[PDB]
């Protein structure tokens, strides 16, 4: 298969390895008590939390983010973070997403003993700010739910395990004029079975895929480990979001299609 | 209050 190396980033079960809609793929002990926490290795572009107050406010009059500190480590700009770690060569040059992830993982809630609990974070591309999330909960149907939304399009949900080479091994852009397929005997065949959801544009298709994707918590043993309906073939002409749950192994050239994933940005194409 | 894991370790409250 000539597509092997290229299609590696779309093996979400392998490269991400956790829930996407709701990421709770690991556990960590804080002062004698185990807690669930995000552990996906890829960044989730466009993911935010809808409260039914925005969730990026510091922790009903508060949100999910870290409370004010001295000095202020949350929220912290990209330049603020690079200046903060200017003596650390292993950190200061990290990309904005990994750096935000490592910055959040630098704060230990257990001030008595070193623990494994590392807070998730959201990087806002709009004002280049890293928000450390004090609340790792993602759905409770004080009710809230995870979603991709126009308001969240510049948000990026980051677990503690976001790899520093996500640009190389994780999805971001949607593939224009391309259709996910399965490589069989020297040819890229169509996904034999897909679940068709109607969608007005690419954004709504990406939104639908996210809603159906790998989740580590049932809506309304729980770990998905990356398994789920993570991919979608969007036919822009028929306005169909063709959603499936098996990894694609090749691409098909088709001008009517845009290949998207639950991890991918809801707008960007290449 | 939190504790920085990386050097220098310090307490941020």
């Amino acid at each position: 298969n000539p597509w092997t190396e290229y299609m590696a980033k779309y093996d979400i079960e392998e490269v991400h390895g956790s829930g996407i809609r709701v990421d709770l793929g690991e556990d960590a002990e804080v002062a004698g008590t185990q807690y669930r926490l995000p552990s996906g290795k890829c960044p989730v572009f466009g993911k935010g939390i809808i409260i039914e107050t925005t969730f990026l406010k510091p922790v009903k009059d508060g949100g999910f983010a870290f409370p004010p500190t001295n000095p202020l480590i949350s929220p912290m700009t990209l330049n603020g973070m690079r200046d903060f770690y200017k003596n650390n060569e292993y950190v200061k040059n990290l990309d904005e997403l990994t750096l935000c992830s490592r910055h959040a993982g630098n704060m230990n809630p257990d001030n008595d003993k070193n623990s494994n609990y590392k807070y998730p974070a959201v990087y806002d591309y709009n004002d280049k700010k890293c928000h450390i999330l004090y609340i790792a909960a993602q759905e409770n149907n004080f009710c809230f739910r995870p979603a991709k939304d126009k308001l969240f399009e510049n948000y990026t949900y980051l677990s503690k395990n976001v790899v520093d080479n996500w640009e190389e091994v994780c999805p971001r852009k949607n593939l224009e004029n391309a259709k996910f397929g399965l490589w069989v005997d020297g040819n890229c065949e169509d996904i034999p079975h897909v679940n068709e959801f109607s969608a007005n544009d690419l954004f709504e298709c990406n939104k639908l895929v996210f809603e159906l994707s790998a989740s580590d918590q049932p809506k309304q043993r729980y770990k998905s480990h990356g398994k789920g309906y993570n991919w979608g073939n969007y036919n822009r002409e028929t306005q169909k979001c063709e959603i499936f749950n098996v990894k694609p192994t090749c691409l098909i050239n088709n001008s009517s299609y845009i290949a998207t994933t639950a991890l991918s940005h809801p707008i960007e194409v290449e | 209050c939190f504790t920085a894991r990386m050097s220098p370790p310090q307490q941020i409250c």
